[PDB]
């Protein structure tokens, strides 16, 4: 076929890989980035539920 | 880290009753339901404001 199709193929094939570049780039930035900090939404490691609570009054009023 | 706040002795010298414990339980049912208004307002303090030093009064 002619050289246009090569040269705008691999144009898309440049264009893909670029953009798959960056994002390995900043997958590397953000995981290490939220894993410190941590106010992400994954790496978030498991709490105590408050629900789990008993609020009604006990038998000491020190409480 | 600060005051541990305590209240002086002064407010302390309260009229304790000096009864053995069997003149309390004899009369205890007696005593309860008569006397019921300062006791439910003092252990409400207790309760709610959950600090000794607060229901002194």
């Amino acid at each position: 076929d002619g050289p246009e199709k090569n040269y705008e193929k691999t144009m898309a094939i440049l264009q893909i890989e670029a953009e798959k570049a960056e994002l390995r780039l900043k997958e590397l930035e953000v995981r290490r980035l939220m894993r410190a900090r941590g106010d992400g939404p994954w790496y978030q490691y498991p709490t105590i539920d408050k629900a789990l609570i008993d609020h009604s009054p006990k038998t000491t009023p020190d409480n | 880290p600060g005051i541990v706040e305590l209240p002086t002795l002064e407010d302390l010298k309260v009229q304790e009753v000096k009864v053995s414990s069997s003149v309390l339980k004899a009369a205890a049912h007696h005593y309860g339901a008569q006397c019921d208004k300062p006791n439910k307002e003092f252990m409400l303090c207790r309760w709610e404001e959950k600090d000794p030093r607060r229901c002194l009064e």
